[PDB]
Parts: structure tokens; C-alpha cells; sequence
């Protein structure tokens, strides 16, 4: 049978995994107390006495937040050292996470992972929930992603990464700690998707008409962005889309592989009532900017490869006529050597909306997921930031205390000039 | 230190308004 | 599993480390006694960072309290909330330096030092996982100055992998309270630059006009001065103790506000500072939070920051807030004058939300600092210690102990090379 | 969304600041406590142009308190509707002006703007969209003149963009309350064109008239004269608090008033006054406010409209009204007398409707002409001062504190450069 | 699928567009929370299942109008983003609400058209309401009016605008605004629509017999035109006169567009019990001078070409010797080049009546909307007070501050006497 093992490393990632499997105990019916009230196999899995547990581990080298989920209302939905503590933080450190004290609980990472693919019969895949800032999403989340493709190789690894906003963050250490990170991001992590807070803070305040979001308030919407790619192995559709058939499709070289996202039905339960739900203009509200999970302009950039999954009673003619519109729209640009450049993949279940939520209920939801060539800019500002910090060569005596050496910063930095270069000359005509 | 919190005829008006703005009592003449 | 050691030098120590102790008891729930006595059960959660469980479930603070004068103990247990602490942490001396750096460090230190040492040690291993240590001493003096600064360096040596928080306070600007202030002030920051990890600066004539200009009371007492100096040191480790959205330890302000490993001094702000005539018409509300925690009336330290831009800021946030406008106000100021903030490091301030605010309080931040603006207090102490030095003035105390003159001309080389490289970076 | 900024600065601009939000706070329903009261929903909806909303429903004025004595400072605070106000904003100093422009422009002003300016800033970044710096002092006393000209030429520095109203009073050409007036009066008219957008001219020989003549009162104080000052200043802005079937910002009456930006002192009135005698046998209509409203005798200046010729006009009805009704009688003022009016502008009245009223009063209005008849108030002042600085009496106190007679020669071109540019358009 | 969007810019946009969906609301017979307990379609979106939003924007630099709608009766029916707000108002300035403020709040109101066109099936006309004597109507309706013309090209459009009468106005920078408007309606308007309040105010005095006219009385009245004017998309009749039909059959010349109005039964409740209202005596009223919505005497002039619209009951002979009977009586004129100048309009359906409105029910309505050379007298009062004033250079620093240069005024002197040679040379026999 199907199955996906998600694993959330660091702060960022519990949050999320927090908000996700607050969505996947919903639209699976799940109780938070681990028991119902066929499609739950890929999620959960079934033991004993109708007891669901989930397939996803909880690994932070903080006590802190992991300790939250075990004194939160999730106390018996997950198993206890599936969820997995250290002693002491990185505290947005690469080189504690990666070498000193990241490498004394890898060994027991592993040893539940490996147990974790042991009951299941096929795994279809992994999905990495991180952030490059944290110091255990980094070097954590580094080394886990080192182990996993050398004890299962060719799986998939679908990845999404909370990388820093341009105009926003929250450490002057997250330049050092976004490609330090990414070095080990593309040579093994099959495909990654970016997610950034402030395109997310935009997207509350425009569209969900809520002024004063919080992390809780970003954190569901990211949640429904992964229910939705997902909702094909869950829920049986009109044209199925699974992970494996994702990476074959949206990935045209093994460095270009960094993809976007967007979620078009995003209104209140008050906007709800007034706004027409119809396929026409839900799916050019997803190609719009306002939509764009990640702050960079499409525009500027080509929409390399784009992928479509549909949530509700999306009939497949309207979609494909839909599909014909936006294509002939001069405004979004497409590279001229991928003349089919979209992914049809519709599923039949409406997105559960949860209680206290700031999204409306809706029948019908797009999901699009794609690869493009604006995303260098994101790279690139990222980059910048990082010729100016490492120029005067601050905060490098914590990255060679802890074990790490100092030549992988040309190392790191060499990588990232390698995948700039490739989005330019690729993306040219 | 209070921090946490804090837990705390020489006018003359002479006019008023009724339907009009006039005098309330004093005097006229 | 973070366990913090509080250790407590001198007058000074022992007498404003006593309000650090009243606040946290104040704030984690439990009584003078020693009991919980809390509403939620959000304090009992992490009790481990600073007591101790015991028999009755009594919670004994992990600090050592540490003189040469036997008359702070007197004060210290006769006081509020004095009954708590250990008596074997009561280690003190019969002689008493007497604002002497030279008999705190070698002379009267070195009997007591040893003992010292024996005590944090018993505390040591006694915990699981040492976060570090935080110290709280005085500069002007001698007893916490000279007898502090050795047990500093001396558990550098023993313990390296940990982490030094010294909330050292320095002789006032306009005022001074002691004579030889500029002698024990430039031979401890000797001392500590190379041993504490990072300092936290705190000034009197600061919380002077402070606690008059901002706080409208009349008479503050020292008690109200060693309030905003308590409160303080319970917002740098607010996100410890407690859970959050985003949480800094005590390693994430060090390894995040420091670039280099001499620049680790800094400055420290308490937020909302509203009087009781002045507090019902104040709209508590974020913005107002954020101009003034980033006022230059608001630092506790000497310096005023108009005069030096930022290296590195942050920011120390306690309650329910929302993060938009917390993000988007830092990203204002930076927005707002990019001139008063150093321009090669982008997006300089660091924000992390605690859930829970302190007691009373429902919103509140704590600032932190590493501003350049700093070296004037450097500099007008090394300006004092250079003509007091040139005519040997006070001399024959220091180095009739076993001092010679060689470290005070090293003592000033650290401290005239601290205000050249930080003037260095700002340009 | 727009918010209006009051500053008060004087003696005489503190007392009439403490009557209009005594009027505008009852008006919008809440009580001298500082909880809302107001029965009606449309005056909770526009809160935020006056009004700074605060923890528990309380609401702080968007104002400040600038004076020189704290005598006036502590007169605003002792009587009601004075506990509303900021705090923090009763900046005060303590030397006094005493009538001398030199003191309260350069000399012992410049050490104590500095700390106002910090507070309007404050207020100003605190609040969304400004509208305009509307500025109630005087033109005559020292501690409003000298200060608030200042503190009018600093603020446009900083806000090039937005609008003003000077609510600023003249003394009388018949009466006198201070000795050296004109030297002070003249000198704030050359500070105030090159920056005042447009100018409210008020005097007090006028109220009396008003009170005296139209209200039937003998005795008149403080108390009925500034009451009828803030029953204008809140005419003014009457459209941006409530709904109207037309209506007008700030902008809306200063592009509808001034030809010229030289052109920019008024004459204001308030029509709907009726004596106590005469309460029960006035019919209330619209004929029956603008037949007072343009009569000369309820003008609160001292010029008379009738000698001048209007530039332009404005109204600023309040109330439920038929516009046609509002519309005829502005369209039968220009027939009826066009001799008073001017020939080369058509549509000289400006007209608005905003539909509420003010407490009590089912219908009021609000006057605002541009006239020629203004030169009459300054050739006034020009005359006395001409007379006084030819030999310069009363000048070794002005000239003590730096302020040069070519100053006073420069005062006196721009004086008569007013009077020369009003006096040749109503030819 | 015949459906119009109507945009809504300035403080007589607004109002104006609050009794027009009074009475579209009444028609359709929908209740103001927007449920119906498909002639709704060309004016209301089919949202769901009972509800229904209708298909116009509007906006207003000036925060405050559209809060009283926001807050008002109509905060269910109306779309809650549709409704467009700004920082601050323009304040009489055409600079202002064309270049300075307006810039940052005209590219909100153009995506929101796009989003009601993209939902629409066919789109018929453009429809703007505002006034050119303010400066938000004239100046983000300008500012707009740029911007839809090069967008939605060739597109028909009628506009309604409140022009100054020579009598009655508000405002003493109005004729600067009306002259700058007229500069960027003659090249890109196709067909303007005259409006005046006094003349409003007129009808409302000797018709309705109210001695207290307000703006709600007004509006109220002109929504009658405007349902009138688009009546045969919504209901059957005898000859259906589409917008498309309007400016095609209405306009002889590209410089010359210029339109009265006129609405013939406007009778209150007493009075509607003695006429005897037939199709010959309505026609009469209509062409008659004392019932046009502009102060113009088209004696005057002469008309150029007319187009009448009949509501309700109206047999479609009578209309025909009305017709016949208008054009043999001397005192109304034609232009001797134009024969042929009438344009009939019949549909069924009665006008509706608003609840506490002192129309009375009546069982058959025209209204007339004609060109005319008469047009260029109140285009002649408005420029001379202009050249009177100009000369003088008054109230020209507000204007070249904010974006505007000095010449300006001088390029729209000349194109408004352009558009006086026009009148006068094309009203000339040959
Ligand atoms: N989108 C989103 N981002 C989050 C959330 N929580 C934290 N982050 C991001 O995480 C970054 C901080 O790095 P973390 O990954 O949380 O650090 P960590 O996991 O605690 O690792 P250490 O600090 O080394 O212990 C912040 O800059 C946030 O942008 C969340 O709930 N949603
Ligand atoms: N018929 C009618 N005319 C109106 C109405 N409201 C305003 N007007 C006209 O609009 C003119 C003022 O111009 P506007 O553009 O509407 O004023 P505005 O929209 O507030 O623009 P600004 O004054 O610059 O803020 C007045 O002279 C009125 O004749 C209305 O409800 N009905
Ligand atoms: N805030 C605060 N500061 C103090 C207190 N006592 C001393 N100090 C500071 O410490 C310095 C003198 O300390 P001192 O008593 O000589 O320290 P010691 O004798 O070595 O223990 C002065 O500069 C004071 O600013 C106190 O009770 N509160
Ligand atoms: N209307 C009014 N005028 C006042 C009031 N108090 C003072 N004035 C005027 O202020 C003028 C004198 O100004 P002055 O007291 O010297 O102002 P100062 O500079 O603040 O001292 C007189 O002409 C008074 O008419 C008041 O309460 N109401
Ligand atoms: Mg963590
Ligand atoms: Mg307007």
C-alpha cells in the first residue's frame, strides 16, 4: 500500500507538522485521540484495536517545542520517542546541528525511521519539513538528509523549506545558515519547495482579510498547501497525480529542481458568500503574484514547468478551457522550448476547513506547484546578502569552533554560484 | 514599583442649548 | 534540561542578585517558603533552569552567594525571600577587600577561592546538562570586582564548552560612588574580555533617569533601581523557562549578537516602562512597545545611541502578540533611519515571541544591544584610568598585595583597543 | 481615516483648547471619566480624527499643552474635561515669556521646542493619515506668539504637505491688554504668511459684541466666549466626523478660499445664536440661519464685512437639511448684493452639508470669507507699530536677545505687503 | 448574454449609484440582502445558490461616502472589495485626483474591472457617473477613462456626468475643473450624457410638487433615466435599442457627441389621479423645454438627432403619430441635414416605484436623450466664466503643484473652442 513518511526538523518544522497533522486528523476524521468516530493508510497506520499513530517524527535538538506537542491536545496521537528531543539547541547554528551535538542523535533518528519503513509495505516516498535558518534544520536536517538517500537510495524526497524573506527575518545568521544548508540541499534532496513568511503575511492580510496574523494563522494555509499535493494518493480523483509521477514531471535537470507554490481559493467566510466559485477565475487568481507563496515577482522570470492539482467538483472540460486562457495571457510568460508546460490532475474531495480557521469552506481548490526561473532571484538575494557578511568575516569563529572547518565557505558558496549560473543559461532563450 | 500595573465655581459656563443655543439661568437684561 | 548557574559577588552582587531572585520567584509562583503556589501550569514546567526539587517539594535556588564582607548576608537573609537560598552556597570571607581589586584577585581571594570552587562544583554535576553560568557583580568595587573576576576566569578553565552571561554594572558618567572606580573597572575589564563570553552592561545614572524621567516617581529607592535591573535579567531568559513561537536560549543571544569574540559587550532596554499616573491612558498596543524599547531614553547603559549605530540588535518579546506587526515594525526602524544601523550586516534585529508575558504585564520586550555607541563608556573610563595611572596616584594599596604596574599598562592596552576597534567597525 | 492635529500653545490658546474638547468630547458622547457614552452609532464610527483609542475604552485627545507657566498648565488640569488629556503631553517650562517675542521665538523657547517637537512626532507616526496642523494660540501675548510661530515654521519643515489652520487671536483695535503688543503682533504676521496655508482670525471685541448684543448677556466670561470659539473649531471639520450629502476637508475649504497663497487670512462666524428672551420665537429653518449668518454683526473679527469686499467664501452646514433650500439662499446672497461681493470671480460661496448636527442645535453653520476687509485689522496694527518703532521704544528688550531692527524694518515690508495686495483687488 | 458595468467615481457618483441600485434591486425583485425569494443577470451575478452581487464598482478618494455604504443598507448586497476607498480626497483639484493621489488608487480599480468582465459572458457598454466640477469625479473619471480606453478598446461607453449650472453650483474652482475635464472627454467618450442639479431641482419643484428638494430627491429620479436608458436589455418589447444602437444611430460627428435628457411623466401620488397619461400627451412633456435635466432652451439651437425609449403599455402606433405629430409643429426645430431623426424605443414593463418615493405609480414613461446645438450655450457660459477668471491667473497654484503645468489651461481653452467652432459651424445651413 501507499505511503509517505513526513519528517519536520526544528522549530519551523514542528509548527507545521503541528498545523498539518491538525489537517490530516480532519479530513481523515481522525480524533485527537486516535481513533475514528481505507484512506487513512497512507497517513496512519492502523494498529491493534482501531488505533491510528502517525507515520512522521518530531526531531529538534530544543526540548522545548517538541515538548509543547507532548503536553498539547496531541498527547496520545503520537507515538512518544517517534518524537525525538536533544539535550541542547544548535540556536541557528550550522555547525552544532551538522558535527558536535547533532551527531549523537542521528543515530537515534535513524533508528526509528528504520522502523518506521519496516511496518510499511510501500513507501512512496519522504517529505522533509525544515527551515534553513534553524540550526537543526540545517545541520539536522542536513545530515538526516545524508543518511536517508545512502540507507534508501532512489526514493523520493519531496522537500518543502521555509527559506528568509528579503525584506524580513528574524537572525543576521540566516544568510549563513540558508546556503550552508542548501549545498546539501541540491545534490540530495530530489525536489524542493520553497515557502517564505512575508509572501505568506501578504496573502492573510490581502486576501483572508485577517490584519494581525501569527504563526498558527501562517502555518494552516502552509498545512493546506500539503493536504492538497498529497490529496491524490488520499482520495481517489479523475486523474491521479502521485509523488513519483511529481518528480519525473517537474524536474528537467538534477540542479534545477527548486520549484514554487500557490493557493488559489484564499476568502473569508464572510468574503465567501459574495465571490462566485468557478474554475475560470480560481485558476487565474493561482497565477496572479497576490497568490505567490514566495516573495519574488513571476514576472520578471519564465514559469519553467507547472503543475495543477485540483481539490473538489472541478469538472475536467473547464479546467482544460481554463488552461487554454491563461496560455494565450501575454502577462504570464512560459519559456519557449516547453510548449506543453501544465499538469491536470484532479481530485474529488472539497478541502476540509477547521474550526477557528481563517480560510471559508469551499468545493472547489488549485494547487500549483511549479518550477521557474523567477525563483533564481530569490537565490540571488540570498546571495548578496552573503558576499556582504562574509567579506568582513562575521560570526565565522562559532562555524570553526564546533568541528566544522572554514573551506567549505568557498565550498558552500561555490555550489550556490554553480545553480545561479544554471538558471540563467538554461532559462535563456 | 508599579510595573506590572498600575491600579490607580470658577468657569462660569453660562450657556446651554435648547433647540437653541442660549442661557441657562444666570441673568439677561 | 538547561540548567542555569546564578552566581553573586560582593555588596552589589548580593543585594541587586536578591531582586533577580525576587522577581523569578515572583514570576515562577513560589513563595517566600518555598512552595508552588502558581495559577498555571505552564511555571512547573521548566522549574529545572533555576531550583532544585528537594524534599517536600521545596525548590532551592541554583545560585552561590559569594564575599569577602560578612555584613551582605546579614542583609541577604534578613530580607524578603532570603530564607530560600542554600546555606552552604553562603560562602563569605572575615576580611573584606574594601573596593581593592588586588585583594579580592590575590591576596584575601586566594584562600576563599578554592572554597568557592567546591561549592559550584557540588552544583555543578549535581544538575544534568550545564547551559552555562551568569554572573552579576560589581566593577567599582573589589569585593565582587577582584574576588568575581577570578572565579570567572577560573571556571573558564574548568568548564570551556559553557556559556558566561556577566551583568557587570560600571561606575556612573556624571557621578561616581567610589574613588578608585577607574582602577577596578579597567583591570576587570582585562578580565573579562577574554574570559565572559558576552557582557550585559548596566549604568545607575541610566536607571536614575529612568526611573525619575519615564517612571514619574519622585524617590525612587535603590530597591526600584534593582527592579528594572531585575527585570531585566528575567527577559534574557524569558524564552527558556517557557514556550513560545520562536524561542532564543541563552546560546542564541550569544552566538547572534556577537560578531566577533572581543565585540560581545553590550546594552540593555526594558520595554514597557509607563508610570501608574500615566499607564490607563496608554494604549497597549505593539507600536507603542516598539518606539520604546528602540528610545534612547530607554537603555540602561551610559552610552546613547545616537551616537553609535547598532552591530547587532535584538529583541526579547513576552505574551500573546501577533508577528506581523512585531516583524514589520523592526523591519520600519530599519526602513525608517538606515543611517542609526550598521550597513553591512542586513536585517540586523532578531525577534523571539515567549507566549506567556510576565506578571501583571500582558505585553513586554527586552532589548539587547551591541551598539558601537558603547565605547564612550569605555573610553571615559579609560581616560579616568590613564590620569589617574600617570602620577601612581592610589598605587601603593594595589601593589603592595603582589600587583606590579605591568598589568596596568596591559589592563588600559585592552581597554584602549576595545574603543579603537569598535570605532573600527562603525565607520 | 484622517486625523487633525491640535496643538494649543499660550495663555490664551490653553483655556480655548480646554473648551473645545470640552464641547467635541460631549459631543461625541463620552464623559469627563474618558468612557464613550455617545447613544448615537454614527459618532462611534469616525472616532480616530480626534480621538486615540486606549486600553478599556478610553480614548486620549490627539492634542498637546505648550506653555511657558505652569500656571495655565495647571489651570487646564484642575477644572473638568481637563483629567481626558495626555500626560505626557503638558510639556511646560519654567521661566515664563511675558510678552516679548524675542524670549518666546529665540532665546529661552529654543531649549523647550525641542522636547515638543518630540511629542508631536510622537503623536504624528502614531496615527494613519494626517489631514492637517490646525494651531490654536495667540498673535498678541508672548508665550503663543513667539513659540508657536516657531513651533508653526519647524513643523513645516517637516510636513511640506499637509494643511493648517492658525485658530489664532488679534488684539483689539479698541481695547488693549498688553502694553508692547504691536511689536509682538507684527512680528508674528512676517513669521506666519510664508508658512501659514490660511489663517482663522479671531479677537475678543467681537465675542463681547456677540455675547452683548445677539445673546443678551451683561456679564460675560472666559467660559461663554471660548465655548463659542470651540462651537467653531469643531464647525470646522464637521464633514470628516459624520456623514453629509456634500462633504469637505480641510483641503476642500482651502482651495475653495484662497486665489493666491499670499491671500490667506479670514473672517469667521457662527449663525445659529439666539438670546434666552428670543429662544421660544425664532423659527429655526434654513432662511433663518443665513439671514444671521452673513450679518455683520455675528462676524468674530473685528473688520467689517461690509467696508470690504469678499474674495471668496465658505459654509459648513450641519444637520438635515434640502440642499436646494442650502443652495438658493447662497445663489440670493450674490444677487441681492453684489456690490459687496466681488465682480471678476463667479461662484464666489463655497457650500457643504454634512448631516449631523451638533448637540442640541437641530441646525447650524459655520462661515469662513476671504475679504478685503482684513487689511482693516492689519493697517491697524501697522499704524501703531510704525509709530512705536521710529523712535524704538519698547525695543531694548527685543533687540537684548539678538533680534536686529532689520528684522523690524523686514517685519514692517511684509506687513505693508499685505496691506498693499488686499487693498488693490477690491478696486 | 446582454450585460453592462457601471463605474462610479466622485461624491455625485456615489449617491447617484445608491438610488440606481434602489430601484435595480426593485425590479428584479430581489431583497436587499441580496436573495431572490434572467433579467437579473445583466445586472446581478448569479452567486451560488440565492445569493447575488451586483456587476459595479464603487470609488472615492474621499474615505467617507463609501463608509455610509459600507454602513448602510445595502452592506450585504454589495461585494465588501468591490467597494473602493482612499487616503484622502482630491479637494476640487483635477491635478490631484489625475497625477498625484489618484495614481495609487486608479490600478485597485482597474484589476476590479477586469475581475467583472472576466465573469461576465458579453459585455455590452461602459457606464460612468461622476461630476467634473469636483475633483475626484473629474479626475480619477479622467484618470480612469485612460486607462479603460486603451485597455478595453473601441468599446462602447455613455457617461453621465453632473456638469455646473450657470446658476446654481458649489464650488469656486469649478469652472478650472469642468474646462480640464472636457479636455480628455471629447477624444475619448464616445457619448456624454448631460446632467444638471438645478435643473433637477426644477422638475422637482413645479412636477412633484416638493418645496424642499434635497440630493436624495434628485438621484433618486435620474435612476429613473438610467434603468429607462437601459430598459430594453432587461425586458421585451416592440423595438429592443441596445447601447449599441445608441451611439451608432446618435452621433454624427467625432468632436460632436454632446446629449440632453429629458423624462416626461414625473408625477406625484395626488396627481397621477387626474392626468390622463396617453402616449400623445407624454410625448409632448418630453420635448417640451421645461422638463430637460440640463437649463438649456433648445428653441436655441437645433436638435441633431433624437432617440426616444417608451416603457409599459404602449401600443406601437401611437407612438408613430406622436412622432408625426412632434416633427410638424414649428417650434421645435431639426438641422437641415438630418431627415431622418428619430430613433423608437418600446418595452413593456412598467417603471417601478420605491417605497416612500414621491414618484406615483404610472403606467407609461419616455425619455428623451437628443443631441443638440444648445449644447455649446451651456458650454459658451461655463468658458466665459473661465477666460474672465484665467485672466487674472487665480487659483492656479493649487493646480500646477500637484503634477499640472501652467500651459495646461491654455490647450484646453483652445479645444473648448474647438468644440464652440464645432457647434456653431455644423448648426449652419448650407
Ligand atoms: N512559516 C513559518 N516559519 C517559522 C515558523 N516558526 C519558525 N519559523 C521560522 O524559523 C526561523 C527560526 O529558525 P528555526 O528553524 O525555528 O530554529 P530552530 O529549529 O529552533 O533551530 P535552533 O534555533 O538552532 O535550535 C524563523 O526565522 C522563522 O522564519 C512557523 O510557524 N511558520
Ligand atoms: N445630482 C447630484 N449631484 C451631486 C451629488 N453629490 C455631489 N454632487 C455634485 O458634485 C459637485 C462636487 O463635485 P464632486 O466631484 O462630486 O466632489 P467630490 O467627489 O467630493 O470631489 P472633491 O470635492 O475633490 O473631494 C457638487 O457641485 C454637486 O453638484 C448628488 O448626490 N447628486
Ligand atoms: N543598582 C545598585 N547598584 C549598586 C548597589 N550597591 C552598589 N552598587 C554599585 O556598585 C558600585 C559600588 O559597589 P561596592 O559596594 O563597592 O562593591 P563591592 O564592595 O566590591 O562589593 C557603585 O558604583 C554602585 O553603582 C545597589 O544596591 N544597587
Ligand atoms: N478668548 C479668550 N482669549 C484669551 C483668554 N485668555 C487670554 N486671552 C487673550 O490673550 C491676550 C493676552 O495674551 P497673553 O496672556 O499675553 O498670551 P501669552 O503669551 O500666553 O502670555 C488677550 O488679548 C486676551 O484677549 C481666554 O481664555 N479666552
Ligand atoms: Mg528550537
Ligand atoms: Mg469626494
Amino acid at each position: 500500500m501507499r505511503e509517505v513518511i513526513s519528517i519536520h526538523i526544528g522549530q519551523a518544522g514542528i509548527q507545521v507538522g503541528n498545523a498539518c497533522w491538525e489537517l490530516y486528523c480532519l479530513e481523515h476524521g481522525i480524533q485527537p485521540d486516535g481513533q475514528m468516530p481505507d484512506a487513512f493508510n497512507t497517513f496512519f497506520s492502523e494498529t491493534g484495536a482501531g488505533k491510528h499513530v502517525p507515520r512522521c517524527i518530531f526531531l529538534d535538538l530544543e526540548p522545548t517545542v517538541v515538548d509543547e506537542v507532548r503536553t498539547g491536545t496531541y498527547r496520545q496521537l503520537f507515538h512518544p520517542e517517534q518524537l525525538i528531543s536533544g539535550k541542547e539547541d544548535a540556536a541557528n547554528n550550522f555547525a552544532r546541528g551538522h558535527y558536535t551535538i547533532g551527531k549523537e542523535i542521528v543515530d537515534l533518528a535513524l533508528d526509528r525511521i528504520r522502523k518506521l519503513a519496516d511496518n510499511c509495505t510501500g513507501l512512496q516516498g519522504f517529505l522533509v519539513f525544515n527551515a534553513v535558518g534553524g540550526g537543526t534544520g540545517s545541520g539536522l536536517g542536513s545530515l538526516l538528509l545524508e543518511r536517508l538517500s545512502v540507507d534508501y537510495g532512489k526514493k523520493s524526497k519531496l522537500g518543502f523549506t521555509v527559506y528568509p524573506s528579503p525584506q524580513v527575518s528574524t537572525a543576521v545568521v540566516e544568510p549563513y545558515n540558508s546556503v550552508l544548508s542548501t549545498h546539501s540541499l541540491l545534490e540530495h534532496t530530489d525536489v524542493a519547495v520553497m515557502l517564505d513568511n512575508e509572501a505568506i503575511y501578504d496573502i492573510c492580510r490581502r486576501s483572508l482579510d485577517i490584519e494581525r496574523p501569527t504563526y498558527t494563522n501562517l502555518n494552516r494555509l502552509i498545512a493546506q498547501v500539503i493536504s492538497s499535493l498529497t490529496a491524490s494518493l488520499r482520495f481517489d480523483g479523475a486523474l491521479n497525480v502521485d509523488i513519483t509521477e511529481f518528480q519525473t514531471n517537474l524536474v528537467p535537470y538534477p540542479r534545477i529542481h527548486f520549484m514554487l507554490s500557490s493557493y488559489a481559493p484564499i476568502i473569508s467566510a464572510e468574503k465567501a458568500y459574495h465571490e462566485q466559485l468557478s474554475v475560470a477565475e480560481i485558476t487565474n487568481a493561482a497565477f496572479e503574484p497576490a497568490s505567490m507563496m514566495v516573495k519574488c515577482d513571476p514576472r520578471h522570470g519564465k514559469y519553467m514547468a507547472c503543475c495543477l492539482m485540483y481539490r473538489g467538483d472541478v469538472v475536467p472540460k473547464d479546467v482544460n478551457a481554463s488552461v487554454a486562457t491563461i496560455k494565450t495571457k501575454r502577462t504570464i510568460q512560459f519559456v519557449d522550448w516547453c510548449p506543453t508546460g501544465f499538469k491536470c490532475g484532479i481530485n474529488y474531495q472539497p478541502p476540509t476547513v477547521v474550526p477557528g480557521g481563517d480560510l471559508a469552506k469551499v468545493q472547489r481548490a488549485v494547487c500549483m506547484i511549479s518550477n521557474s526561473t523567477a525563483i533564481g532571484e530569490i537565490f540571488s538575494r540570498l546571495d548578496h546578502k552573503f558576499d556582504l557578511m562574509y567579506a568582513k568575516r562575521a560570526f565565522v569563529h562559532w562555524y570553526v569552533g564546533e568541528g566544522m572547518e572554514e573551506g567549505e565557505f568557498s565550498e558552500a558558496r561555490e555550489d550556490l554560484a554553480a545553480l545561479e549560473k544554471d538558471f540563467e543559461e538554461v532559462g535563456a532563450e | 514599583e508599579a510595573a506590572a500595573a498600575l491600579s490607580a465655581d470658577d468657569k462660569k459656563y453660562a450657556v446651554n442649548i435648547e433647540a437653541a443655543m442660549g442661557q441657562m439661568t444666570v441673568k439677561d437684561g | 534540561m538547561r540548567e542555569i548557574v546564578h552566581i553573586q559577588g560582593g555588596q552589589c552582587g548580593n543585594q541587586i542578585g536578591a531582586k533577580f531572585w525576587e522577581v523569578v520567584s515572583d514570576e515562577h509562583g513560589i513563595d517566600p517558603t518555598g512552595t508552588y503556589h502558581g495559577d498555571s501550569d505552564l511555571q512547573l514546567e521548566r522549574i529545572n533552569v533555576y531550583f532544585n526539587e528537594a524534599t517536600g517539594g521545596r525548590y532551592v535556588p541554583r545560585a552561590i552567594l559569594m564575599d569577602l564582607e560578612p555584613g551582605t548576608m546579614d542583609s541577604v537573609r534578613s530580607g524578603p525571600y532570603g530564607q530560600i537560598f542554600r546555606p552552604d552556597n553562603f560562602v563569605f570571607g572575615q576580611t573584606g577587600a574594601g573596593n581593592n581589586w588586588a585583594k579580592g584577585h590575590y591576596t584575601e581571594g586566594a584562600e576563599l577561592i578554592d572554597s568557592v570552587l567546591d561549592v559550584v562544583r557540588k552544583e555543578a554535576e549535581s544538575c544534568d546538562c550545564l547551559q552555562g553560568f551568569q554572573v552579576c557583580h560589581s566593577l567599582g568595587g573589589g569585593t565582587g570586582s577582584g574576588m568575581g573576576t577570578l572565579l570567572i576566569s577560573k571556571i573558564r578553565e574548568e568548564y570551556p564548552d559553557r556559556m558566561m552571561l556577566t551583568f557587570s554594572v560600571v561606575p556612573s558618567p556624571k557621578v561616581s560612588d567610589t574613588v578608585v572606580e577607574p582602577y577596578n573597572a579597567t583591570l576587570s575589564v582585562h578580565q573579562l574580555v577574554e574570559n565572559a563570553d558576552e557582557c550585559m552592561v548596566l549604568d545607575n545614572e541610566a536607571l536614575y533617569d529612568i526611573c525619575f524621567r519615564t517612571l514619574k516617581l519622585t524617590t525612587p529607592t535603590f530597591g526600584d533601581l534593582n527592579h528594572l535591573i531585575s527585570a531585566v535579567m528575567s527577559g534574557i531568559t524569558c524564552c527558556l523557562r517557557f514556550p513560545g513561537q520562536l524561542n532564543a536560549d541563552l546560546r542564541k543571544l550569544a552566538v547572534n549578537l556577537i560578531p566577533f569574540p572581543r565585540l560581545h559587550f553590550f546594552m540593555v532596554g526594558f520595554t514597557p516602562l509607563t508610570s501608574r499616573g500615566s499607564q490607563q491612558y496608554r494604549a497597549l498596543t505593539v507600536p507603542e512597545l516598539t518606539q520604546q524599547m528602540w528610545d534612547a531614553k530607554n537603555m540602561m547603559c551610559a552610552a546613547d545611541p545616537r551616537h553609535g549605530r547598532y552591530l547587532t540588535a535584538s529583541a526579547l518579546f513576552r505574551g500573546r502578540m501577533s508577528t506581523k506587526e512585531v516583524d514589520e515594525q523592526m523591519l520600519n526602524v530599519q526602513n525608517k533611519n538606515s543611517s542609526y544601523f550598521v550597513e553591512w550586516i542586513p536585517n540586523n534585529v532578531k525577534s523571539s515571541v515567549c507566549d506567556i508575558p510576565p506578571k501583571g504585564l500582558k505585553m513586554s520586550a527586552t532589548f539587547i544591544g551591541n551598539s558601537t555607541a558603547i565605547q564612550e563608556m569605555f573610553k571615559r573610563v579609560s581616560e579616568q584610568f590613564t590620569a589617574m595611572f600617570r602620577r601612581k596616584a592610589f598605587l601603593h594599596w594595589y601593589t603592595g598585595e603582589g600587583m606590579d604596574e605591568m598589568e596596568f599598562t596591559e589592563a588600559e592596552s585592552n581597554m584602549n583597543d576595545l574603543v579603537s576597534e569598535y570605532q573600527q567597525y562603525q565607520d
